[PDB]
């Protein structure tokens, strides 16, 4: 009855893995233009299917804000879009003295169209060319050291010099199905309820995740995923000041936005090969630029977060506050609609807050009554901060007309020792990692470990 | 349901199946762990990392014997500092994944035992060939 | 004349000489398959990927034993709807280029069973560890 | 002092013991030599070149035989050129560095002697698995 | 006549630029095959077919 | 420098026009700079015009 050893090769285990995944990219995005498409360029197309397991028995614990798979995914989007920006439209030699002037000046909306004369450099670098391109707002500096006068400067002429963007390239997000090297594999839960961390039940396998869409935006997150049961509120710790509450909504909402004024385009050769692309001219009218948000629907959505919400702030009311100020990049919702950029002033969207008896009261209308926010676009930023990676947006003609369906919350909290009746949130947001950090969370990534042992009694003869 | 590709094609679906079930399907697990600008380097990266595994652990099973079978006894006796279970429990009820959270410890003692059983297998072995 | 050297060390040069021939030769060729700025990871890639493959085939024959041999018996008998050629025609006018333009179908009905029949073994092996 | 893990995992310490030493110990020193921005192609490049070279000498070892006992015999006589001294000699006086300096000639002889008596083996086994 | 273009180089002038054959060789696992026949249209299929 | 003692002779200020954050705008600057890398213009007729 004695007990004899035997090893088990390949058997069913795993650990925690700290590894890498790839692309895994859409494979339908793959066409001869696909070397013009960010981020699918560079990596490889796939097809696989959605996997069975369900495990069983087995359950496993899940923490959203450990899951370093989010640090690979922003390093790589630095890097990958650094990159492919390499090759192309230097734009040193536009940081020269500028001479400007108004619009009409008259409605705030279209004095900002400052006619912008210069002196550039023609194809022959002896030859000297007076040119101007239209220029709005913020790239526009008055000179350092003039005196209201009509000499201005570019904005990046103090700090680093930037680019503009290869013209051809496409920058749309295209969903990346992460998949597992081989020796590793994936895990998801499947699990409502999950507080972004603990023991899930019923936990699926996963060869390839469920593509994601790299969005570059903050606060309203648009483009994503929805609960599928209820909202969910998800927190690394409620009851600190100092985190990022992230909202998942069951029902989407939708924002329409959309820049009216019909533009046009001119181009400028500065000296050999590269060309400089600006505004010709605005050429209709200025009207304002703004995003529809039906009235109903987001008051339906306050509410409803503030019913989920008031579970772990009991017996309080949900006031909403406006950001605590800042530059357009901290307090204004960022859109890149049509490849062009948009800042839009979140008042008065988060402006109300609704008794803590949060009463899910509306009525049946024919009403059409909207919420507008409106919209200032830019043309130099710092692609997520990156100053030493500042660009020069290109131009882009006609009007820009864009949807979806949203979307998922970036909040925080507020409120002192004079209050504890109510709460105050805010709009938050600036860190890339919690957008995908929101969808990322679902997967695990776990190393198979084959090769065990276990007693048998059973021996071998020699 | 599933069934051995999604169990074994796939992975880690016996994990819930206690170990008894294991006795008939460790077999595709192990064949699909060998799979197959600067990306590149990732790339290849992760497929020397892989081969590496593979091959250590091949030659791990090679020295301790038996070892092509995958499944194989190496005529070491359990310490009963391990006998702490039947074997109807560690079969019928127990899992890859539960065994192993305990039964990882000790995990060197086995291997320096298997290595010697089979060291002095092979000695006796050339001594009979050497009589033989 | 040509030899094995340049049949095998070389490849395919028993290609034409029927399948017969195979018997005694097939041997180097396996061998010779496993040999060793940007352009790196050209270079490593395809060092890794001859790795790959070849490591994936001797997964391939292990699971399904003998192994070692290269020649091995299964022990799985022939399915009737692929018996339409005598033994003697296949082996002494065939070529391995010529069957296997044939025998090319039902390749993973044969892997199937032949994982299985060792699957089979291995367990009856163990029971009869067990009684022994 | 030193002992099996000096010795093997690092290199070469039975070098200076004899080589009847060997023959308790020449197993670790098998399993630790199949260890593991321009940069990544040097390391990438190091690390495919010892698994080919890894995989080279197992592919040699197999077409050989035994060949998983790591000291094999093989069936193939000595020639009486290469008999110049006596056994005892060999094991208990004689390093592996030194037996390796002299009988260095004649290496592809013997490999090609342990090649075909394998060959013949395998035919006269398929003969019997016919009849049988 | 390049200024209206994009920019261009002139060559390093220690570089030497003269055919050399390159023997080109197979990866492990893989072999090539030529024809040794004349008559060959460049397509088809050849008889006596060298390694 | 002041010239006198060899040691401090070798303190040379250099005036020169440096390109400005705007491309078009030049300032004129000066930088300590010691022996070697100061070096006479070359066909002038010791004046004090310098190159690096
Ligand atoms: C984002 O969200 C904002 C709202 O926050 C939204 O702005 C609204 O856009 C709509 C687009 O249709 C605007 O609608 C127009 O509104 C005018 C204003 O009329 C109002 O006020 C007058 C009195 O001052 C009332 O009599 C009238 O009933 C309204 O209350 C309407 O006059 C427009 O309809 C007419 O004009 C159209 C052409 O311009 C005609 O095609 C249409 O048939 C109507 O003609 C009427 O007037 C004619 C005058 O020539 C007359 O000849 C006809 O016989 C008839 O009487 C239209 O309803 C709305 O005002 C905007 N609201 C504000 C304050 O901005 C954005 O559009 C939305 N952006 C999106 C979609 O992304
Ligand atoms: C921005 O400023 C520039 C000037 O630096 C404006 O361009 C100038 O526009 C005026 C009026 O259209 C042009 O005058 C016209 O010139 C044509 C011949 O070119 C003549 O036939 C007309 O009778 C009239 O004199 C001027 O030439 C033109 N200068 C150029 C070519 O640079 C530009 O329109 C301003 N843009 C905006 C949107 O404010
Ligand atoms: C979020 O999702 C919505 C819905 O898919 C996106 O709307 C899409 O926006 C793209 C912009 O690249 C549209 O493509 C454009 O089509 C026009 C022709 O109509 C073409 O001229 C443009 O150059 C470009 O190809 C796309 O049609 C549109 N889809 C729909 C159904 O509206 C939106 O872009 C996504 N991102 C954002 C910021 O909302
Ligand atoms: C947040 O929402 C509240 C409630 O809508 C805003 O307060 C209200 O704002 C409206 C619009 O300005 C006020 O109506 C206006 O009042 C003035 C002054 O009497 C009158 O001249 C206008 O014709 C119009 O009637 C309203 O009185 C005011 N108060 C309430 C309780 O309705 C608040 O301004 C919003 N804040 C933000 C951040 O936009
Ligand atoms: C190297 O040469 C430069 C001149 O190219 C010297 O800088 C100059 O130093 C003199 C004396 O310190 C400055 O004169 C003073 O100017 C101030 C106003 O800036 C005035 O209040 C004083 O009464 C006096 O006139 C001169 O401005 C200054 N020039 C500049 C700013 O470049 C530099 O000191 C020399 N360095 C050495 C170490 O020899
Ligand atoms: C879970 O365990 C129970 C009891 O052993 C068993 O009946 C059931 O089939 C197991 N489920 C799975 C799929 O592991
Ligand atoms: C551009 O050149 C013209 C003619 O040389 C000159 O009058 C004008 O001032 C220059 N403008 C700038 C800002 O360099
Ligand atoms: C450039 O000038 C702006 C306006 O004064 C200033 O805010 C910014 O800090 C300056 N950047 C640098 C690095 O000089
Ligand atoms: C997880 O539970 C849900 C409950 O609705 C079930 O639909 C799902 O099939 C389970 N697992 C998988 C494979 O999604
Ligand atoms: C829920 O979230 C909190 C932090 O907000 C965390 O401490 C806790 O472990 C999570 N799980 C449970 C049991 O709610
Ligand atoms: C937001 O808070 C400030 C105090 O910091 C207060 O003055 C302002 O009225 C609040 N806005 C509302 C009511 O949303
Ligand atoms: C945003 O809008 C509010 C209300 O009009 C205004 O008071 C505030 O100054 C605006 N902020 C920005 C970003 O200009
Ligand atoms: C070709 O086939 C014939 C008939 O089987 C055989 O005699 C001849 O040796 C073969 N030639 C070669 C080199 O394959
Ligand atoms: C050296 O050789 C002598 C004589 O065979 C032996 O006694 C001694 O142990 C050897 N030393 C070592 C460590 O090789
Ligand atoms: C450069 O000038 C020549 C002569 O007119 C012309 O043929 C050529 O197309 C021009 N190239 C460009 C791109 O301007
Ligand atoms: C909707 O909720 C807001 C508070 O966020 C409140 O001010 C407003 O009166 C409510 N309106 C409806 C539709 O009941």
């Amino acid at each position: 009855e004695n007990l004899w050893v035997t090893v088990y090769y390949g058997v069913p285990v795993w650990k925690e893995a700290k590894t890498t995944l790839f692309c895994a990219s859409d494979a339908r995005a793959y066409e001869k233009e696909v070397h013009n498409v960010w981020a699918t360029h560079a990596c490889v197309p796939t097809d696989p299917s959605p996997q069975e397991l369900v495990l069983g028995n087995v359950t496993e614990n899940f923490n959203m804000w450990k899951n370093d798979m989010v640090d690979q995914m922003h390093e790589d989007i630095i890097s990958l879009w650094d990159q492919s920006l390499k090759p192309c439209v230097k734009l040193t030699p536009l940081c020269v003295t500028l001479i400007c002037s108004d619009a009409t000046v008259k409605t705030g909306t279209v004095e900002e169209m400052k006619n912008c004369s210069f002196n550039t450099t023609t194809e022959i670098r002896d030859k000297e060319k007076k040119e101007y391109a239209l220029f709005y707002k913020p790239d526009i500096v008055p000179l350092s050291e003039t005196n209201n006068t009509s000499e201005y400067r570019l904005i990046n002429c103090n700090t680093s010099a930037c680019t503009q963007a290869c013209p051809k390239v496409t920058f749309e997000p295209i969903p990346i199905h992460y998949c597992a090297p081989a020796g590793y594999a994936i895990l998801k839960c499947n699990d409502e309820t999950f507080n972004g961390t603990g023991p899930c039940s019923n936990v699926s396998t996963v060869q390839c995740t469920h593509g994601i869409r790299p969005v570059v935006s903050t606060q309203l997150l648009l483009n994503g995923s929805l609960a599928e049961k209820e909202i969910v509120i998800r927190s690394e710790n409620l009851t600190n000041n100092a985190k990022i509450i992230i909202v998942h909504l069951h029902t989407p909402v939708e924002i329409v936005c959309t820049r009216p004024n019909n533009n046009t385009r001119k181009s400028v050769r500065i000296g050999p090969g590269q060309t400089f692309y600006a505004t010709g001219d605005i050429i209709g009218d200025i009207k304002q630029a703004h995003c529809n948000i039906s009235e109903e629907k987001w008051n339906d959505t306050l509410q409803k977060v503030g019913i989920e919400l008031q579970k772990h702030f009991p017996n309080k009311t949900i006031k909403y506050n406006q950001s605590a100020g800042g530059d357009m990049e901290i307090t204004t919702h960022s859109f890149n609609c049509g490849g062009e950029f948009f800042y839009c002033n979140t008042s008065n969207l988060f402006n109300g807050t609704y008794n803590g008896t949060y009463i899910s009261t509306n009525s049946s209308a024919n009403s059409t009554s909207t919420i507008t926010l409106q919209c200032r676009i830019k043309q130099i930023i710092n692609m997520w901060q990156g100053v030493g990676r500042c660009m020069y947006a290109p131009p882009i003609a006609g009007n820009i007309t864009c949807r979806s369906n949203i979307t998922g919350l970036l909040l925080t909290r507020d409120g002192g020792t004079n209050s504890n009746e109510t709460e105050t949130f805010r709009p938050a947001g600036g860190d890339m990692r919690d957008n995908w950090r929101s969808e990322l969370y679902k997967y695990k990534v776990v190393k198979i470990e084959p090769l065990g042992v276990a007693p048998t009694r059973c021996k071998r003869r020699v | 349901a599933v069934g051995i590709g999604a169990v074994f094609l796939g992975f880690l679906g016996a994990a819930g199946s206690t170990m008894g079930a294991a006795s008939m399907t460790l077999t595709v697990q192990a064949r699909n762990l060998l799979s197959g600008t600067v990306w590149g380097i990732k790339q290849l990266q992760a497929r020397v990392l892989a081969v590496e595994r593979y091959l250590r652990d091949q030659q791990l099973l090679g020295i301790w014997g038996c070892s092509g079978k995958l499944i194989c006894c190496t005529n070491v006796p359990w310490n009963s500092s391990w006998s702490n279970r039947n074997l109807s429990e560690i079969w019928d009820n127990m899992t890859w994944l539960q065994w192993d959270k305990e039964i990882s410890n000790y995990t060197q003692i086995i291997y320096g035992l298997l290595e010697e059983s089979q060291n002095q297998q092979e000695k006796n072995e050339q001594d009979l060939l050497a009589l033989d």
